[PDB]
RNA sequence: AAAAUUUUAGGAAUAGUUAAUAAUAAUUUAUAAUUUUGAUUAGAUUGUUUUGUUAAUGCUAUUAGAUGGGUGUGGAAAAAUAAAAAAAA
């Protein structure tokens, strides 16, 4: 149950391509001529060019350049924390990197979640961070997530959060913010460069004075 | 290490109970220390104070054997099979004891047996081990016959020359084609062995066979309808090779 | 959701399979390409 | 009943009882009835039984339907894909890849919208 | 090792394989058929012009009434014989010396030849398999432990020469004469 | 099992539960005569004989068939006795 | 030092060799290598010898 | 060492030679100074990396503590250094004949 | 042919097989007994396979002897009178 | 899990203690005496062990 | 047909991929025989032709290299002097790619491997006996035997090549 | 087994050759290093006879 | 060749073992040497339930039109976290959850402790490739008290199935450098009531009475009836 | 790797050629090599006691089924019809 009598030897272990029977047969001139316009459709290239001889997926410098040459699917960051997705992006999500996110990056991406849409794109990258970046948190991770829930008035996604955070890697939660979210009490946190509780709504309710 | 080994022995034999951390810091790791350290450590074992010792001395021993290829000696597992009763360690394999069960029960009963201890030639012995026959058959014949055009046949073939007439031939080679060579179908005498083992067979090189008083048992001829050919498919007829074929029928009759 | 193919007797009642021919060489193509160009539609 | 030629559970109201199935021989299959591969398939499963091997074993049946597909000249177990004539997505029609409509896809989306009414 | 392997013939290594003893039949009908016990490769050699390395024997399979009855008779004389032949030297110098490999009809003819134990397949269904225990196969041994300097002896005696001169032999292979 | 004794384990004692399928009383007699009188047995070629040149046919020789269908009465049994006749 | 010990005029000189020509000497048996029998018989192959086929 | 009188495996100081034979005499020398003096005309690279530093464990707990592991590259990068600096005295028992003996750092 | 009882470890592949080569601790173990019973018939084995080798090389030591004596006999018989022959010529 | 030997060097050190000593041919006449007369003690050896 | 396959093999030699496609889709417009599927559609619709983007370089390069670079529309063009490195190095790849030898090639390309044309004049004979005795067999091959017995002269005296 | 270097020198002498004095001393040195003195007392006796 | 099965014994073709050597037999296959591998079939088919009913997004696309509710985000990276681990954590699952990333921890698989197997590896190094699941661990591996000389690459570290037991004693900062486990034999001395071998190399476990009663019904010794 | 044996009614020239070589992968040197004792090209035909017949060393048969571009894999290509064959419990 081995290919290595039917098909060339430089194919060995070849696994995920669309269609190996291509490769055996692309030295004919019209599939030459058919891979060479393949090529051009494909793009990214001022030169007809041809895949090496004895190679079935692209070159590693032209899947290399046509990622770096390709359009972002979002255009126009209208903010800065989209500005700071795009940047991430770039850094991280290139190709055959090799570079790790980290929790100060998250951190600093969760600080710019202005609107609910920036608030979708932090936790989709949370989430990457997590799982298929596979970061620990922080301590202080669940604090700046409540934070950014907060910023936009989102009490449902922090509760959820609470509900189940060992899966999503928040491995130490405060007990004012576990009573915050369950209901015990209405303050979440306390600052103490102003001396005044938060949230707002209820620092005149507790700490009316200064 | 027949250095090592004879300090790690000095050692057990003045049993100051340090031969085994001695084997373990200066010969285990950087020798091919051979079962015979383990023989004399298992005297040095045998001494600790505690059973349960005893038993984890001697199988990190047997562990040290697989691990450092120093396969255990057979002495030195009959040493660890003498106190089974105590250790309960075992020495032998699984499949060495099924085998060794078996073989040993067979052999006892064979031995108990009187009927088949007579010997068998089949089983006993090799008759001839080389590669030509230690007597003489009659061939090669190194002659030709009626309607043989080939001969010499070369390759794989003894014929050496036309059965009857040649062209001439010089030297050696007429004397081999007219006096010497083999004659298969000479009547009076087979061909002659070498010198000097000849003249004892002399009496015996004359003629086929002295009786001349033979009756024929055989089937008679079939006169007619005279049938030319036999060629019988047959099922236990181990010369049907030399059965087929044909031969020239000229005889008595 | 194989193919046959013809025998034909030559001697001794022996029989010759004429398998097709292989698809690389250049035979097929001159049987393909017309006879006279001056006169036949290419 | 383990292989897709020789399918024993055909013939199961073939044979009278355990004993029956058992010292049936293979004349008598032959009289019977069953067909070659049959008979020496349950011929070999009944010895197997005597000698102590209990027929359990693998129902190929299904890997051979998945593995006859793929059109191995030798029935290998291994995958040989059909090469297309027309593979590559230029030569089917497609004159270039669609250009994604950017403006479009970078409109607020419903729930963002009705977040944003909402707050 | 091939594109389209030989589906219908399969083996286990490249070829020419192991020699292999092995009872080549005929291709004639059953009536008349014949066994040929003879050792080749364990690829067969059809396509060349030498195809054994050796003929060790031939089996008829169709038994065949005592002819030699109105001789000297003994127990069971007049049942079927089975008639067969068998190269023993060459048998013997293929499975020990070269270490030939061996097939099943061929041990089980020199089972009854009596040059091999029976066959490993030449089971019967009147008792089962044995099932073996470590605890009393290792109490048997204790038992039944043989000596060393004994086993060594007989399987030396079973392995290398068993041709060993004894005392007288080597003191009569001794020269006693004025050495000359 | 536990001259030699052997281990019941290593050598099983043929388990009672199972029942005889065929037994050495089971045969039937089986007559049959190759006369040479009939053409196609007196023809050369023939494979009706035991012998290969002697001669054609055999004088009725017997044979032994058997008669797997003790399993079909109700009730079977066999009993393991020495012989006692001879 | 890149001439070895074991040089001499007739230039056969075995590499890999730390033991200098004359401390060892002797017909000492070789373990690499494996006995190797006939295998292909030159014209008897078996039933009777007759000539042998020479 | 040890153990053992290795002749020269401990020098005064480091080895000198012209620069015409530097680069055909150095590769193979290997010797032990006191003191982490490193040679001239040699780029320094200290080896941070952990999947380098984890084959020196076995070496820095049985025999002696490692401290510093350095890859010294020359201008012309044919001739690679390696400078292994340890901290601490031998674990292993120094004989008095010992080579290691002579330095102090070693035997303490 | 190495066999794949049903009770294997099923792979759930719509790839390629559905079995896998993976078994159960008992059938390890039950492998275990069977790879016992056949180690006793192939010990005989080699011990016939040593023993016929020792034999057949006796054989030859023999039989080689036996030739060697006569042969040495007839070659000084044939030397003396080739010797014989080239004087007379 | 071990050091082993290597057809290049050896890295185990050895299992045996041998002479590195020239042949008795290329031995001297007074060094084959010397050579002779251990001969003759190891011969005395063997006797007695005999 | 003849003259269309070899241009077709001489362009794809050369590495002339869009010429080779001009080629076939003016084969299957005008309708040569065999050719009347290989129609395929135009990658470099929108392109300019590489004498013109010459001529353009030849009368800012650096703006024209983004014409001569062909994107795919979702490909966004990069800041120039970081394109001046990635084309460095595409064709330093390149060069360096097609400077391998092929072995068992001989140095010649595909088109040339197994490529021998002589006139019809040479195996005239052989077409003129295959439309006989395969005359409703084209595909099958024309062997001796077919057309004379054993012992006993082939018609065609050269037969196959020489 | 020890046994094959008295074969192996039967085999050349039963092969139509002359076995030289290299081949005696190997078959005698390989039989005493294997313990076989009957056997090269009769690889000696061998060479006697030829 | 170096290490064959009942030593040279060619009875069968069965009897040679399913492989002659341990070494590769050919000497351009280096691949086809002889270890122990797991079943990567299974332990890699994870359940696709968690997945279903959970909305997913694509890391390439980060347009506005396909960005999905925060709830939906949450719940979807709550499902990838059990998908990942549906069919068992991994080594580097289990080394990104603990200090000094679980370097001189000791991690073993499933089977490496049941029956007489007795086996652990201690990690000396990770190196997580940008999937921080997958990488390159280096570790020192104990087997019945014996241990390595230097660090090896653990095998099918990326296949799940692996079980650490964190102990704040065997971290090992990054700055230090993680010693190698002693030998339970050779560097420390033997001590019964620390460790005790559970098998020595002629030891075979005892023939459990579920097993035998298995094979002699399947033989047809006992009686087994419907 | 060598030696001998080698077809045609109307018989003649053959050629990536012979040897030497510090030359793997020949920029050189030579009065080179093949052949009327039958060459090369073209036709026929699977080469080395197996058939038939006869008093015959005559005449007349014969699938020993054997080889450069399809994958450089493999110890070894012979690798894409079959050909009675047991292939790792
Ligand atoms: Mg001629």
């Amino acid at each position: 149950a081995s290919l290595r009598y039917r098909r060339p030897y430089w194919m060995m272990f070849l696994k995920g391509v669309d269609n190996w029977k291509i490769y055996t047969v692309i030295q004919q001139p019209d599939h030459q001529r058919t891979e060479m316009l393949y090529q051009a459709w494909l793009g990214g290239l001022d030169r007809p060019y041809t895949r090496p001889k004895c190679m079935a997926n692209q070159p590693l410098w032209l899947s290399k350049k046509r990622h770096m040459l390709r359009k972002e699917r979002l255009d126009g960051p209208e903010t800065p924390l989209e500005k700071y997705v795009l940047e991430w992006h770039k850094k991280f999500h290139s190709f055959q990197g090799t570079e790790r996110p980290t929790p100060d990056d998250l951190h600093t991406a969760l600080d710019l979640v202005e609107r609910p849409l920036d608030l979708s794109y932090a936790l989709q990258l949370l989430g990457q961070c997590r799982n298929l970046n596979n970061i620990r948190f922080a301590k202080e991770t669940f604090l700046v997530f409540l934070e950014a829930c907060l910023r936009v008035g989102r009490r449902d996604c922090a509760e959820y959060a609470l509900e189940h955070a060992e899966p999503l890697g928040f491995w130490f939660i405060d007990e004012d913010h576990r009573r915050y979210l369950q209901g015990e009490q209405t303050w979440y946190k306390l600052s103490p460069l102003d001396n005044l509780y938060y949230p707002v709504e209820e620092n005149a309710k507790l700490n009316e004075g200064r | 290490a027949d250095m090592h080994l004879q300090v790690v022995e000095t050692m057990v034999g003045c049993g100051t109970m340090k031969a085994n951390d001695y084997f373990v810091r200066n010969v285990l790791r950087q020798f091919s220390w051979d079962s015979r350290f383990l023989e004399a450590l298992y005297v040095e074992y045998r001494r600790q104070d505690d059973v349960d010792m005893w038993a984890e001395l001697t199988k990190r021993a047997l562990v040290w054997t697989a691990r450092y290829n120093a396969p255990a000696s057979e002495r030195l597992r009959r040493l660890i099979e003498d106190d089974y009763d105590t250790i309960r360690v075992q020495t032998r394999t699984f499949r060495e004891l099924a085998v060794f069960q078996f073989r040993d029960v067979e052999e006892r009963r064979h031995s108990r047996d009187v009927v088949n201890e007579l010997p068998n030639p089949w089983y006993d012995y090799v008759a001839h081990a080389l590669p030509f026959p230690d007597r003489d058959a009659g061939y090669p014949d190194e002659y030709g016959d009626l309607g043989q055009w080939r001969a010499p046949g070369g390759p794989g073939s003894p014929v050496r020359g036309p059965g009857y007439y040649a062209p001439p031939m010089e030297g050696e080679h007429q004397r081999g084609y007219t006096a010497e060579w083999r004659d298969l179908r000479n009547p009076m005498r087979p061909p002659e062995f070498p010198t000097p083992w000849e003249r004892k067979y002399r009496q015996y090189a004359r003629g086929q066979h002295p009786s001349y008083d033979m009756v024929y048992a055989g089937p008679m001829p079939e006169i007619f309808p005279m049938r030319r050919d036999f060629r019988k498919p047959t099922r236990w007829d181990f010369h049907d090779i030399e059965k087929q074929g044909k031969y020239r029928t000229s005889g008595p009759y | 959701a194989p193919k046959r193919v013809d025998c034909l007797r030559i001697h001794r009642n022996r029989p010759l399979l004429l398998h097709p021919m292989k698809d690389n060489n250049k035979l097929l193509e001159l049987s393909k390409l017309p006879a006279r160009p001056e006169f036949d539609s290419w | 009943d383990i292989h897709r030629l020789r399918p024993t559970s055909d013939f199961k109201a073939s044979f009278k009882d355990w004993n029956d199935l058992f010292t049936c021989d293979k004349r008598q299959l032959r009289v019977r009835g069953i067909p070659r591969m049959t008979r020496d398939a349950i011929r070999t499963a009944v010895q197997a039984f005597q000698n102590g091997n209990p027929p359990e074993r693998f129902d190929t049946k299904e890997e051979w339907l998945y593995y006859k597909q793929f059109k191995t000249v030798d029935y290998s177990y291994r995958v040989i894909p059909e090469l297309p004539e027309k593979y590559r997505p230029h030569q089917s029609g497609i004159d270039q890849a669609p250009l994604p409509d950017y403006r479009e896809i970078n409109k607020m989306p419903q729930w963002a919208e009705c977040e944003e009414r909402r707050q | 090792a091939r594109a389209v392997i030989k589906r219908r013939s399969p083996q286990l290594w490249g070829a020419p394989g192991a020699p292999i003893i092995r009872m080549r039949g005929h291709h004639v009908v059953w009536k008349f058929q014949s066994y040929d016990l003879v050792v080749e490769h364990t690829h067969k050699r059809r396509n060349s012009d030498i195809r054994l390395l050796h003929y060790l024997g031939k089996h008829c399979p169709h038994p065949q009434k005592s002819l030699w009855s109105p001789d000297t008779p003994v127990a069971q004389d007049r049942h079927l014989f089975m008639l067969t032949t068998v190269d023993i030297d060459a048998f013997k110098y293929w499975f020990g010396v070269k270490r030939c490999r061996l097939s099943m009809k061929p041990w089980a003819l020199l089972a009854k030849a009596g040059l091999l134990p029976p066959s490993l397949t030449q089971n019967s269904k009147i008792m089962p398999k044995p099932l073996f225990d470590k605890e009393s196969l290792m109490r048997y041994y204790l038992a039944n432990r043989k000596d060393e300097d004994v086993m060594a002896r007989e399987k030396y005696l079973n392995y290398e020469n068993s041709m060993v001169k004894t005392e007288e032999e080597r003191a009569a292979e001794r020269p006693v004469a004025p050495y000359l | 099992r536990r001259p030699v004794r052997y281990d019941p384990l290593l050598v099983p004692r043929t388990p009672s539960h199972w029942s005889v399928g065929v037994d050495a009383t089971d045969v039937r007699r089986r007559w049959q005569i190759w006369s040479p009188r009939d053409p196609s047995i007196f023809h050369e070629t023939s494979t009706r004989k035991f012998q290969d040149h002697l001669y054609e046919g055999e004088p009725l020789f017997m044979q032994l068939r058997q008669c797997p269908w003790r399993t079909q009465a109700k009730v079977s049994e066999r009993w393991e006795m020495d012989e006692v006749a001879i | 030092d890149e001439r070895p010990r074991d040089w001499t005029v007739d230039e056969i000189t075995a590499e890999d060799v730390k033991r200098s020509p004359y401390k060892e000497m002797e017909m000492q048996p070789l373990q690499n290598l494996a006995p190797r029998y006939e295998a292909r018989p030159k014209g008897y192959f078996g039933r009777t010898y007759y000539s042998g086929m020479k | 060492a040890a153990s053992s009188p290795v002749p020269h495996i401990i020098g005064s100081k480091h080895i000198d030679v012209p620069r015409e034979h530097r680069l055909r005499l150095l590769p193979g020398m290997l010797y032990l100074l006191d003191g982490d003096t490193l040679p001239g005309e040699f780029t320094i690279n200290r080896v941070l990396d952990p999947t380098a530093l984890q084959y020196y464990g076995r070496l820095s707990s049985q025999i002696v503590t490692v401290e510093a592991v350095r890859m010294l590259v020359p201008d012309d990068l044919r001739l690679l250094c390696n400078c292994i600096t340890f901290k601490g005295p031998l674990h292993l028992p120094v004989a008095p004949y010992a080579s290691l003996a002579s330095l102090r750092g070693a035997s303490q | 042919r190495q066999i794949r009882p049903y009770y294997n470890l099923p792979s759930k592949s719509e790839h390629g097989r559905k079995m896998t080569g993976f078994l159960t601790p008992y059938r390890h173990w039950m492998w275990k007994q069977n790879e016992l019973w056949r180690n006793v018939h192939e010990a005989q084995f080699e011990h016939l396979r040593r023993v016929y080798k020792r034999q057949w090389l006796e054989s030859f030591r023999v039989n080689a002897d036996e030739y060697i004596y006569k042969y040495n006999i007839t070659k000084a018989a044939q030397l003396a009178q080739w010797e014989c022959e080239m004087k007379e010529q | 899990w071990r050091l082993q030997n290597n057809g290049r060097a050896l890295a185990l050190g050895p299992p045996v203690t041998i002479e590195d000593e020239m042949q008795s041919r290329f031995f001297s006449n007074d060094q084959f005496l010397v050579h002779s007369v251990k001969e003759v003690l190891r011969i005395v050896l063997q006797e007695h062990k005999r | 047909p003849t003259m269309v396959k070899f241009y077709h093999d001489c362009l794809v030699r050369n590495n002339r991929p869009r010429e080779a496609s001009s080629l076939m889709r003016l084969a299957a417009e005008r309708g040569v025989h065999g050719y009347e599927d290989k129609w395929e559609a135009d990658v470099y619709k929108g392109r300019p032709l590489d004498s013109e983007v010459m001529n353009e370089s030849e009368g800012q390069a650096s703006s024209l290299a983004f014409a001569s670079l062909m994107l795919r529309g979702d490909q966004r063009p990069l800041p120039e002097n970081l394109q001046a490195l990635l084309e460095e190095e595409t064709t330093r790849n390149i060069e360096a790619e097609r400077s391998v030898p092929v072995p068992f090639s001989a140095g010649l390309h595909a088109t040339e491997i197994n490529s021998v044309f002589r006139p019809r004049v040479y195996r005239q004979l052989w077409y003129k006996w295959q439309h006989i005795a395969n005359r409703y067999r084209p595909t099958a091959a024309l062997k001796r035997r077919q057309l004379a017995p054993r012992d006993s002269p082939t018609g065609i005296p050269g037969f196959y090549r020489i | 087994i020890p046994q094959e270097a008295l074969h192996w020198l039967l085999r050349m002498i039963v092969d139509n050759f002359n076995p030289q004095h290299v081949h005696y001393i190997a078959a005698m040195k390989t039989l005493q290093s294997a313990g076989e003195l009957d056997m090269a007392r009769d690889v000696w006796k061998i060479m006697e006879r030829q | 060749r170096a290490d064959p099965l009942n030593g040279g014994s060619s009875m069968t073709l069965g009897s040679k073992g399913s492989k002659l050597s341990p070494e590769p037999h050919r000497r351009r296959m280096p691949w086809t040497a002889a270890k122990e591998y797991v079943p990567g079939v299974v332990l890699n088919a994870r359940d696709k339930m968690v997945l279903d009913g959970v909305q997913l997004l694509d890391i390439e696309s980060i347009d506005r039109a396909s960005q999905l509710d925060p709830l939906e985000v949450l719940r979807a990276v709550v499902a990838t976290r059990e998908y990942n681990i549906s069919t068992g954590k991994n080594i580097f699952q289990l080394a990104s959850q603990a200090t000094y990333n679980g370097r001189g921890q000791r991690f073993y698989r499933k089977e490496w402790q049941e029956g007489t197997y007795d086996k652990y590896v201690t990690l000396s190094a990770i190196d997580f490739d940008r999937d921080g699941n997958k990488g390159t661990a280096y570790g020192y591996i104990t087997f019945h008290g014996e241990t390595t000389t230097r660090p090896v690459q653990v095998d099918f570290a990326d296949v799940p199935g692996w079980y650490m037991d964190f102990v704040e004693e065997r971290a090992v900062p990054f700055t230090g450098i993680v010693p190698p486990p002693p030998s339970i034999g050779t560097d420390v001395p033997v001590d019964p009531h620390s460790y005790r071998l559970k098998a020595y190399p002629y030891y075979d476990a005892p023939n459990p009475p579920e097993f035998v009663e298995r094979l002699l019904k399947d033989r047809g010794v006992l009686p087994d009836t419907p």
